[PDB]
């Protein structure tokens, strides 16, 4: 140890070099709420990373006719009046690389996980932009999030952008976790057109909550493949404005080196919230809800850089999977609204649904995916097709759950089928399920082989029906996995096996079936 | 696995801090060193002499019209000048800053003299009633341009008036073959008056009455034309500090003459031949004349250091000091 | 000569501009941006004189990397796009540039998009209606030639097959031309709309002009005018009809809203700009008829809180004259191109436009597809049969008359392989009048589905 | 699980013990190397031998 | 050398300064008022930074009687409190100073005010269960021992007697250190909290710090730094276990919203500083607990209005691992403590952690409820007996469920005249699982109203 | 430290001094009475909420 | 006067408000897109008048 511990420095000795170069020089002239104003720096550019002399940085967001408005990223106490700022001849840059899976770091791409200093492949301006129009591809192959109420009626495509909206205490950061947990089937097989790659931004929480996410992902092993920028709430506005940015960098050049990426903004609304205070500091003229102008143009150049690109750009993507906290359910909120049109779909997370045991508790009929049946496989559009169509029948049949009895036959069968239904869409956490699973779970709902199972044995029943197929008619998964269709042949020994299994099983009340 | 790469992390962790702290203490004894190196007399002129070959080897405030206005009002004074006089100059800058006072105070007088037309004439008018009779002709004949003109706010024409005083009196201290010693006594007392912040807060009195200010700075603090141009901006100062705006009058003076003031700091006084060839070497890196203020400063201890416009060109055991330490891993 | 960036506060940027160079209002001016990872010729678009020859400008791309005192010159004119026949298929930007194929486009006739609407002399003094042969449209929503028809699309329902229908529609009967403004354009969907009209060969007669979100909300304000100049050009000067396509108009209103804040402007009421009626009407005036020939607009509408009385959907309704609503619930039926003849409505249908006999029939469709859309309760939770005789003689009238109002269309063309067919609109109204009286009750519902009106319709069901 | 818990907690005081023994003996050599790296960065801060 | 006041406005005052002698931000000034019996030391903080060597300042004490151009002097550093065991059994101020016995603390070590929050890498996250012993609490909303736990409420709804009572139920048991932070809490009942700890003797283990609101912003705003700053001395420093208790945190961003613009701020939206987010990140990030030294935070936080989408708990949710949510609906049903099942929330509630027998019963008691606020609209204008069977039997046993979650708690004594229960968890499990599952659906609605357990709820019914 | 709120729906309808029970509260509570209303007056409020 | 009938070069007409010291702020009537900077305005004499 002792060799390399003085080799490094000797190196480091043997490499410094005269700081000689001339360079523009500016002065603080006011300070204060995490904002300094500059005179000088004639020649500073918008955007351009300013460094004040205790080794403090700022953005240089603003530029007047004799003062440059800087939002200070950190340690903002030690700034003062008179302060000698210098520029950097760089605009807001961050390191990117495959280093930076498994670690933590701040949205200057600085380690804050208290390992040791990643290894940039590569240096990307956090501002670079979007693929154009012609530089994209269709949306036309899935990001399974292991989600039955997602991956069935409200897919995500891989170059989708996908809007996680609810309320707090909803299950938002656990469906966007399972998202990234369920990527490790994928991973494990080393081919880069199946293998995505997750960026977990987190916007304005507590530390000890991006530790329970880094735990949550640890324990499901997709820290091989998951990074974490982290803005928590102790670290200044600017961080909180910029971590989106650092995050979607750092997947950009992934996207464009060929491979698949998922992006999960948690929150959104917190990342608005902080550019809200930037432009209030600053003076900005504000509009609707105290927000700056460009509120709108915050969000979109950001989501608006996910994207699948042409074969021409390697045929990388990079998945969006944004969520936002509203207030009182309030979808019509400013934020809300803006990122309802950005976005191609949206989750909506309610609370009703899920203090009545509807958990992840998606409303459906209510939540959309522009993208649609190009985000499934086949075998996935064949089977749940049926299953938006009987739940909104469901929907509108639950009122005449009292008269059950007066009901007529014919839908009678319909509301048992969308309690059932109903039933096989709830999903624990940190459980997510693989596309060969989930496409023989909703197999058993519309194609009718649980209408004999009471309702509230529903989510074992699957639980046990699927452990069985999976531990001794492999060959079923194998099939839908490797051919993405259930073909024919798959479905009668599928039904078959189904058949072999309710035999056994038990409910509740001690009843057979069938 | 986890157990396994956390053992392997405390490791790093260590070995890590380990070269932190090392790097520490060597750059502290490396500080102690340069510190002790830096004692003799040859070593400084050997840092210099390093620095200035490597460099060899390498009104704003105003708004456009505002910037128009004192610039024709700048070309009409030097008509007025090619004609002037070292005792009529005198005059015209005792009148000029008399006006400038007279502005200062009765504000509603300025605000419609600073009335933005074209068709001024009424304003001129409203002049040669109020002033004919009180202050020389040549005066009026400046004013009239001054007040023709358009300024962006009723500050900017006091503020062109003070100026034109200003280059009036620094126009005699020209012509009289002061040019040098006026700059020399002005960054005298820009530096003293920037290291004694009682007397010179004291002197931005313009919540108090002038006379006091212009008497303390006839006790306190030479050539009549640094004395005159501290008494006229310590009159006309208007809550501008009084140190920036001794050296805004340096800056003025040297600027006017054609130059510009580059600020040096060093360990010492180098020799002459340190100055010249300091002052050429600037000349050529920035395509002007120039001369140097040197702030000479034990804390910036070896190397030279520049700072000239909005840039610096530093070099100095503690700058590099400062690179090599934070360069810490 | 030229300018000088003074201030940069994101869009906006001031330009300080010498005593006799200052430029006119809406003027275009070009500045540099060298820093090479942003490296760009950014585009401002004058807003205001803010005195003492500096004038407030809004960015039409991002100010990264702008510098103070940067050279900024006049073009001498304001936003101008290219137009002519070349710009008809392909892709432009706000601005003018094509992303197919950059520098293209550059030597045609360039137009500036602030010109003012027709003379009030100019104007048609009545209502024509649009002959686009669909039957639910010529039938429950006629259109109006030169007029409005806001439409109400969704996910999965048919709002891209519709506007190819329209666009096949106006370039092959009306022998006109097709102008595509997507305004706020989600990228993904733009690609999609390029390649689908691409697929579908109807590009070739379309124009399009994408103001993406990626952009600051000058350029998404913007291209709704650029894209009504190059249909201005179609019209005036080429003497074409042409169809006008606004998706979508709020993010019109909502990029204006933004530019007025950005600008130091006092909001209105929910917050929309105070010019929000003014600079709506300078976009909606502007889309009408003169001399003989139209630009019709099929605008997207979002409306927000689902509030019809927003200020933003309220001021646009105050212009449009029709409301094309397409359905989830008619869709899933099959029943393309699944316009919901009951949510939809027209101003046209009354009639002093359209003949009486027209709004006879049209008014007997709405009175029999209303009490199916009551009796679908019923049928749900009760069964058929639970209907009386006359409720079922009903029913059965109505399943036939929601099937009939499909069509085959020239959209469909590229798929099931089979003709679009357009339908007149005597024999469309002959169709339905029989239709309502029970004459073809003994024909089964397969029969109405997806045929080209009534001598169409016995080709099929003689055949079935 | 608990019994791969307890082997991690093992290993943990293993490093613990481990790094304490070895930050004490490379910090007695670290004091040496310190002199020569510092006598090296006095050489190159100030830009000349020294 | 020193400087001089320059303007006063409120609270905030400006003080000017020569140029190389200006303090730092958060730096302590000091300034003597000379007048009668307002004569005193005046403690300002530096806010802000104005230029021309100026600095703005929040006066921790009021400014009656200051006057323009009196000298003010720097500390050369920010405001320190006294920290140690020798604190414990005392009543501070947030300026540090013993309310109790002047001058008491000057000889301690004193630890600075401001300080960063720890790093990310000394953060796990906490999984401990808490048992209080109220039945709400220990089974609907969990507490975490070394977490975060708050109890939101509006005004009037009861924090500050849950607190209390949290106070006699953990502190009383809790072997380690507490500190209890008066943020703009009222004074008469911080009394009756120091002479109750007083009298229960917990005193010896209790830091004090009350800012109480008659104290201007200032105080209101650092009260809580200083009273965490103890917390994070007895943390870091010694390592034994705290408690910290603070009413009400809400007002330290709304002391800062009522200096927001008199510093300069522009107001955001209802009216709070735009940097409301930072600063309560900034105070927030501090309370936790790093690993091996654990900080159990019990927090009661103010809704104005009762609107839950207020900024400041909107922005105070994200900090915490246990809401107990208070509501004023369930307080004017009698249903003291008042608190919300269905909004209040924990992190730890989870079967991995509680155990599957806990979070049944929970999942179970809210799905009851849920379908219970559901169906109140319905019972209120049509009925009971319009209901199904099953809702109607779900709807009776909610109504049970709702006053079984009220409980006699200690400190609310003086409301009920009844002493007080402590309800085991193993018994909360069983009474809520027979409960749910209708094993009292016999017992009078009564008889579970404020009743600690199933032998009280026996004795009661059978009193009945 | 505490709420007498007088709702106009209760006056009009008799219920004079038209206390609303339900969100009226003295958190002093029994401590500002004689130990003669603590007796008879101990739950009132809570059940006349009730 | 207050309220005067303005007539700016292109032809366009505007209504004067705000009467300040040294400035007449004008509610510009039809294309204010023609008016700019720098342009000579001059007086009809006539108040708001049709
Ligand atoms: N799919 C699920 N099944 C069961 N429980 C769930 C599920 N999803 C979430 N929960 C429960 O909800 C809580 C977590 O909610 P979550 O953290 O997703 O909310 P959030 O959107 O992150 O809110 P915030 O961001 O404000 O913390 C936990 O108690 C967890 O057990
Ligand atoms: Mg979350």
């Amino acid at each position: 140890s002792a060799a390399d511990i003085e080799g490094a420095i000797e190196d480091y000795v043997s490499s410094f070099s005269a700081d000689t170069e001339r360079e523009e020089i500016g002065t603080v002239i006011d300070a204060g709420d995490g904002i300094a104003h500059v005179e000088g720096l004639p020649s500073v550019m918008t955007q351009e990373l300013l460094e004040f002399p205790g080794g403090v940085l700022g953005v240089a967001l603003n530029l007047d006719e004799h003062s440059v408005g800087a939002v200070i990223l950190g340690e903002f106490e030690k700034i003062e009046e008179g302060q000698q700022v210098k520029r950097t001849g760089e605009v807001l840059s961050v390191p990117v690389g495959d280093a930076f899976l498994g670690r933590v770091v701040n949205p200057l791409g600085q380690p804050i996980d208290g390992q040791g200093d990643i290894a940039a492949e590569t240096r990307r301006a956090l501002e670079l932009q979007a693929p154009s129009v012609v530089q994209r591809q269709s949306v036309s192959e899935p990001l399974q999030t292991g989600i039955k109420a997602i991956d069935a009626m409200t897919p995500i495509g891989r170059g989708q952008r996908q809007l996680i909206i609810g309320d707090r205490k909803t299950g938002k950061t656990a469906v966007c976790v399972d998202t990234i947990l369920n990527q490790r089937e994928a991973w494990l097989t080393g081919d880069p057109k199946q293998q995505v790659r997750c960026v977990y931004v987190a916007i304005g929480q507590k530390g000890t909550t991006i530790a329970s996410v880094k735990r949550a992902l640890e324990e499901g092993g997709a820290m091989e493949y998951t990074t974490i920028v982290a803005a928590p709430a102790s670290d200044a506005a600017g961080f909180k404005w910029l971590a989106p940015y650092t995050g979607s960098a750092i997947g950009q050049h992934w996207m464009y080196n060929g491979k698949h990426v998922l992006i999960v903004f948690d929150d959104l609304s917190k990342q608005a919230d902080a550019y809200r205070a930037i432009s209030l500091l600053l003076r900005r003229p504000p509009g609707r809800e105290a927000f700056p102008g460009d509120v709108f143009y915050l969000h979109s150049r950001l989501l608006e850089r996910c994207a699948k690109l042409s074969d021409e750009l390697g045929g990388g993507s990079m998945t969006g999977l944004p969520i936002i906290e509203t207030k009182a359910n309030d979808i019509s909120a400013f934020i809300p609204t803006n990122v309802i049109s950005i976005t191609d779909g949206q989750c909506f997370l309610e609370s009703d649904l899920f203090n009545q045991g509807v958990r992840p508790a998606i409303n459906v009929g209510v939540s959309v995916s522009r993208v649609g049946g190009a985000a499934q496989i086949k075998a996935m559009k064949e089977v749940a097709g049926s299953l938006r169509l009987d739940l909104s029948q469901y929907r509108e049949l639950e009122a005449f759950a009292a008269f059950a009895s007066d009901l007529d036959a014919a839908s009678k069968a319909q509301l048992d089928r969308g309690a059932r239904l109903v039933e096989l869409l709830k999903q624990p956490q940190y459980s997510p399920l693989a596309v060969e699973e989930q496409v023989v779970a909703i197999f058993l709902g519309t194609q009718g082989h649980l209408d004999s199972v009471p309702v509230e044995d529903v989510q074992r029943f699957e639980s046990e029906l699927l452990e069985h197929v999976k531990a001794s008619h492999s060959d079923i998964f194998d099939g839908i996995r490797e051919t993405k269709k259930l073909s024919e042949e798959a479905e009668e020994k599928l039904v078959s096996v189904i058949n072999e299994f309710k035999k056994g099983f038990q409910a509740s009340d001690g009843s057979s079936v069938v | 696995a986890q157990g396994a790469q956390q053992i392997q992390l405390m490791r790093q962790q260590l070995i890590r801090q380990l070269r932190t702290g090392l790097g520490a203490e060597a750059v502290n004894k490396a500080a102690e060193i340069v510190r002790a190196h830096v004692a003799d007399p040859q070593a400084q002129s050997a840092t210099v002499d390093r620095f200035l070959s490597e460099l060899e080897q390498m009104t704003s405030r105003l708004r456009a019209a505002s910037r128009q206005s004192l610039a024709a009002l700048v070309e009409k004074f030097d008509s007025v000048a090619g004609g002037l006089d070292a005792d009529g100059l005198t005059n015209l800058a005792d009148e000029l800053a008399s006006v400038a006072k007279l502005l200062l105070s009765e504000t509603a007088l300025n605000k419609h003299l600073a009335e933005p037309t074209d068709d001024s004439a009424p304003k001129v008018r409203l002049l040669e009633r109020l002033l004919s009779d009180k202050v020389s002709a040549t005066t009026l004949d400046l004013l009239r341009t001054a007040v023709s003109n358009r300024w962006s706010t009723e500050s900017n024409l006091i503020d062109a008036v003070e100026h034109t005083a200003r280059l009036a009196l620094l126009k005699r201290a020209e012509i009289a073959g002061e040019v040098d010693e006026v700059e020399e006594q002005l960054f005298r007392f820009g530096r003293v008056l920037d290291a004694e912040p009682r007397l010179s807060a004291l002197l931005s009195d313009y919540t108090t009455p002038a006379e006091g200010r212009v008497a303390l700075l006839d006790k306190a603090l030479v050539n009549q034309t640094a004395a005159a141009l501290l008494s006229q901006t310590v009159g006309l100062l208007r809550g501008e500090r009084a140190d920036e705006a001794v050296i805004d009058l340096a800056e003025l003076a040297v600027s006017r003459r054609g130059e510009v003031v580059a600020h040096v700091s060093a360990a010492a006084e180098l020799s002459d031949a340190q100055r010249t060839r300091l002052t050429e070497v600037l000349s050529r890196i920035y395509g002007r004349p120039v001369s140097v203020q040197l702030h000479v400063d034990p804390e910036l201890l070896g190397g030279l250091s520049i700072t000239v416009g909005d840039e610096v060109i530093d070099g100095s055991i503690a700058s590099r000091l400062a690179a090599a330490q934070t360069g810490l891993p | 000569t030229a300018g000088r960036v003074v201030r940069i506060t994101g869009p906006v940027v001031d330009v300080e501009f010498p005593r006799g160079s200052v430029p006119e209002l809406f003027n275009a001016l070009h500045a540099e941006i060298t820093f090479g990872a942003l490296a760009k010729t950014l585009t401002l678009e004058v807003a205001q004189h803010l005195g003492d020859s500096l004038v407030r400008c809004i960015s039409m791309q991002p100010t990264d990397g702008l510098v103070r005192g940067v050279e900024v010159t006049d073009t001498g004119a304001s936003i101008s796009v290219p137009v002519g026949d070349g710009v008809k298929g392909h892709v432009f930007n706000a601005l003018g540039d094509c992303l197919d194929d950059p520098g293209y486009g550059k030597d045609f006739e360039h137009w500036s998009i602030h010109r003012k609407p027709p003379a009030f002399s100019d104007l048609e003094p009545r209502t024509e209606m649009l002959e686009t042969g669909l039957k639910v449209v010529d039938l429950l929503t006629p259109y109006v030639r030169g007029g409005k028809i806001a439409l109400f699309g969704g996910a999965g329902v048919g709002k891209t097959v519709l506007i190819q229908e329209m666009i096949n529609r106006i370039a092959r009967n009306f022998g006109g031309t097709s102008v595509f403004a997507g305004v706020g354009e989600r990228t993904r969907e733009g690609n999609d709309l390029w390649v689908e009209l691409a697929d579908a060969n109807v590009l070739k007669d379309t124009a399009l002009v994408f103001g993406q979100m990626d952009e600051p909300p000058g350029t998404r304000m913007r291209v709704a005018l650029s894209a009504l100049t190059m249909a201005e050009f179609f019209r005036d000067e080429q003497g074409q009809d042409v169809l006008l396509f606004i998706d979508n108009i709020f993010r019109f209103t909502q990029a204006g809203s933004e530019v007025s804040t950005l600008l130091g402007r006092m909001p209105s009421a929910v917050g929309y700009q105070p010019t929000l009626a003014d600079e709506m009407g300078e976009l909606q005036e502007r889309i009408t008829s003169t001399r003989g020939r139209s630009i019709t607009s099929m605008q997207a509408v979002y409306v927000p809180a689902d509030d019809y009385t927003d200020p933003a959907p309220a001021t646009t309704f105050a212009h449009l004259d029709a409301t094309t609503e397409l359905s989830r619930a008619v869709f899933s039926k099959g029943i393309f191109p699944a316009v919901d003849p009951l949510a939809s409505s027209s101003t046209i249908l009354d009639p002093a436009i359209v003949g009486d006999e027209h709004y006879r029939v049209a008014q007997e469709v709405i009175r029999i597809l209303q009490r199916y859309k009551d009796l679908q309760d019923i049928i749900a939770i009760l069964g058929i049969d639970e209907l009386s005789e006359e409720d079922k003689q009903l029913v059965n009238r109505a399943r036939r008359i929601e099937r009939f109002l499909s069509q085959n269309m020239m959209a469909a063309e590229q798929f099931t392989g089979q003709p679009g067919s357009t339908v007149p609109l005597k024999e469309t109204i002959e169709a339905f009048d029989k239709l309502t009286k029970g004459e073809f009750d003994h024909l089964p519902e397969q029969a109405f589905f997806l045929i080209g009106g009534l001598d169409d319709l016995a080709k099929k069901a003689e055949s079935l | 699980r608990a019994q791969a818990s307890g082997e991690v907690a093992q290993t943990l005081t293993q490093a613990d013990q481990q790094l304490s023994a070895q930050g004490d003996q490379v910090r007695s050599g670290l004091e040496s190397s310190v002199d020569g790296l510092s006598a090296k960065l006095a050489s190159r801060i100030l830009g000349v031998d020294v």
